[PDB]
């Protein structure tokens, strides 16, 4: 058969698990992130912009490890390194 | 001798203006303290041991708060009436009464009357401190813990005897002419309750309710010793303003 | 020495804002 | 704003607006902001409170026993003894704080986190 | 002899089940703990249901916007396939 | 060996890691989001009407992402695509 | 030279056991959460159980419903395997 | 070219694995988290513990039923594979 | 192709998913009780030794979960079912 | 007949798959967790944000360290694969 | 083929499961009771030098279970059984 | 097809778990660390001093699982053992 298929394949796994891991890491980090900036407009109201400076530190480093990911899976599934 | 009781109710009615700002300086505090503890206990368990009354009590420490200066006309006399009604009462109910005093006046009648007194303080019936206030409250408050393992005559595994039944007597000054001697049950307190204000948005404690509760009834006894302390002070200004009154006016 | 009214010695209380149990 | 109630056993210490009141509980450091929820705690032994001021100088204050008590509205501070900054006499501050007596030592010490020698 | 185009598919069907089932985990718990973070907040106080709601969306609209680029991806995977022969 | 039966045996695989990740995700949320409503209900007993509405908001979702994650199996298994 | 039939139960077989251990993943660790909400408050407040046991019993519906469906189509997978032949 | 029983027990033995450890995954995370409540009550109020146990046992009760279930089913998958043919 | 090879590769892999699963909740599940048990002794001294009587129970069924599969794992590698 | 590079490949991608998989669940989850520990200490006491920095950026800047660890080795997995024939 | 061959991936692939199982229960419960003992620690200096037991006890479990997975791993990997 | 091709994408994929696990532990549980540290810092900054130790105590014992999997990575694919 064409070796070309079996490397796109396991590619095709490749950069769904990738994605997988991406979007738990993502989902769940977001989560625990906004129950505490929530938590904290709860507590202070007036603190609510002072929050969201760490927040988006927070989600803003979250979100890169995701989109990294990303990144990568495509280069997987577009551009499969040791294709041939 | 009219010129020196004079001048006695003149410094008597400044006194008494005195401790009757003092009695008005510490309402505030008083008023959130006891607010504080109603929200505690709104959100706690009511088992302290000062709010628990002891199985079979059989000793009641009774805190007599007199004068030392003795130009008051029948301060002390009412105070120590009071005080041997309350220990008729003690007695009818099976209770040996310990004593505590406060000012010279009590020390001495007590002394004549062959009554060991436990422990006693003076120097400040005429202008008490919060620092007084603390220091027997702390005692009394100690004494009643103690008395919480005691059994029979038993110091048990305390080491010390302790009380069941904390009192207090002292002159709750009313108005300018009427001053009379109360005596008031300060620990066990009498856990009442009070129909639905406010608990739409629960208070948050820190730590936790239990802990602030344990912090914070024995800080409500000393404030409640000082306001005696401070009602006894206004009495005693007055008793002897109108001694004083009586005596120029004989003299 | 005529004992003090049982009613006649006030009781120190906390109020609690809860209806009675 | 919120209004602080700076209130001790004998008499009430001070009242007044204020933007941010920074303490320090059991629990730890807290800063109390104008719509702060409804709280109860107890400061620690050695407790200083700074009450952060619209135009003036943030005051700061050396508490003994305190008791904080956030409400919509107001922040009040019931303690058993307070002491301002100018008044603080340092030299017994640090006389009698590392003193042998336990009380004396946290006072001392809330009397020195109040000079900011801490 | 089998198909080539039946093992991309089916690797391609694999990696889309993996991607949405991540997809799936990290939107259930994150927003789970958003709604913890917000009932609670409701059950201190009343009041703050006005409020809490702004932070909750922005927890959930970035929760949920990692689930659904999941699945549009997923749905690349699916019906149409990259290097796919 | 037709290609069809490595197709369905990839789509049954997909479908399974699909329902997997849904069945994680609906029960850890919803017992996060349970425990924030038993957690209020002790503290305030009377807060039970108005703690529903925000609970069943977060259940909301969290159930319907599994829904949808239901949804995508039946794609998977039922009408696969990219069958032969 | 493969039996279809085979790899299709296979795949029948991976995807259930997939279902399965999602299923009880997320059943093990709701029901954990439940059970620790529901014994705090118990803690703090001992006669809380009958008011208790409702949003308890809530959420272990919830997961429990979740935990079944799974099973339901965990039992199809295995059993009446879609597209078998 | 081989048998295909084997192929089926191969699936069989590797969705029993997945059943295995989510079952495992599950019940050991959830009976943390319960005995964390479990725990802490006690800390609060030692003479709760015997009141602690009533809920405490119920909660493991509803997880490790989901492990056993996963017991169950997985030797369905395993000693008596279904499909097997 | 020798069927036994595959029944065994399958095995080894089933027997890899079983400890590892069992891995994950153990540990965790341990460190989470744990956590419980150092923050009680941290709260109250005095209560130490009245944490470890419902801290081993919890230990105790958490392992419960993890040794079963570990023996279930011994079934799978050694005598494998269906090994044929 | 199979080509040996093509199954080294595959086993390479998919390796390399799994190694950002974990990466990004951990990053994910461990900065969320750094965060939230953040968000609630300026909430707390909202002037300690400046001091906060120092260890948040001690616990995240070593998080990061380990998925960025595995970045190089994913690499390693695809674009110089070990093993290759 | 040779049956040795696939009978050495499939125990590849199973140690790989076993330790990355290992990892993440072991990290993860490490986590937790580190946070526990530094909570303690934090909160009260005093405790630092009681706190350590029941940390060393759980951190003891915990690595139990991880040198449990490693040792079984090696098993797999460098005498996997049913290999021919 | 040459055995060595299978055993080395065996290698592969169980060197790619070992990788997955250990990034999820260390993650996560460092993240819980720093949770802990971070909240001793905010509620008593002084503890700064003494809260370090602990801290790596718990960084350094869950950098380690990360760590022995490391190695055991470069083993499967390195000189991966059982290869023909």
């Amino acid at each position: 058969l064409d070796p070309n298929a079996i490397i796109t394949a396991g590619a095709l796994i490749g950069g769904g698990l990738i994605m997988g891991g991406g979007a738990i890491g993502a989902g769940i980090g977001d989560g625990i992130a906004g129950n505490a900036l929530i938590s904290g407009i709860a507590r202070q109201p007036e603190a609510q912009g002072r929050l969201f400076t760490p927040f988006f530190i927070t989600v803003g480093l979250v979100e890169a490890a995701y989109f990294i990911n990303l990144a990568f899976m495509a280069l997987f599934v577009f551009a499969t390194p040791g294709l041939q | 001798i009219k010129k020196i009781t004079k001048a006695q109710e003149l410094i008597a009615t400044s006194r008494i203006a005195k401790a009757q700002a003092r009695v008005e300086a510490a309402r505030p505090y008083a008023a959130e303290i006891t607010n504080m503890l109603t929200e505690l206990a709104g959100a706690s368990a009511l088992d302290h041991p000062l709010l628990v009354e002891r199985k079979q009590p059989k000793r009641a420490g009774v805190l007599v708060v007199s004068s030392d200066r003795g130009l008051c006309g029948a301060y002390n006399a009412n105070v120590l009436r009071r005080a041997e009604e309350l220990f008729s009462l003690l007695r009818d109910e099976g209770k040996d009464p310990v004593l505590y005093v406060v000012g010279r006046k009590a020390l001495g009648y007590f002394s004549f009357r062959q009554r060991t007194v436990v422990e006693s303080w003076t120097g400040f019936s005429e202008r008490p401190t919060y620092e007084n206030a603390r220091e027997i409250a702390d005692t009394l408050v100690n004494a009643f813990m103690a008395g919480a393992d005691d059994e029979g005559d038993d110091a048990g595994a305390d080491g010390i005897l302790g009380v069941d039944e904390l009192h207090i007597v002292f002159t709750e000054f009313r108005s300018m002419l009427s001053q009379t001697a109360v005596a008031r049950r300060a620990a066990p307190m009498e856990v009442e309750y009070v129909g639905e204000v406010g608990p739409r948005t629960l208070y948050s404690f820190e730590p936790d309710p239990e802990t602030l509760f344990d912090a914070l009834l024995p800080r409500y006894i000393a404030t409640r010793v000082y306001a005696a302390l401070l009602e006894a002070a206004a009495s005693e200004s007055a008793s002897r303003r109108r001694a004083m009154k009586s005596a120029t006016d004989n003299a | 020495a005529e004992a003090l009214d049982p009613e006649d010695l006030e009781k120190e209380s906390v109020k609690v804002r809860k209806p009675a149990p | 704003d919120l209004n602080v109630e700076i209130v001790a056993v004998e008499r009430e210490l001070w009242s007044g607006p204020a933007t941010f009141v920074f303490t320090r509980t059991t629990a730890g450091e807290i800063g109390i902001l104008p719509r702060h929820i409804p709280l109860v705690a107890q400061l620690v032994d050695d407790a200083m409170v700074r009450v952060e001021r619209e135009g003036e100088d943030d005051l700061r204050i050396a508490v003994d026993g305190g008791f904080l008590s956030v409400t919509e509205e107001t922040v009040r501070i019931l303690v058993e003894n307070a002491q301002f900054e100018s008044e603080i006499d340092a030299d017994a501050a640090k006389e009698d704080a590392a003193s042998d007596d336990e009380r004396t030592a946290a006072w001392g010490r809330a009397r020195l986190r109040a000079l900011g020698q801490i």
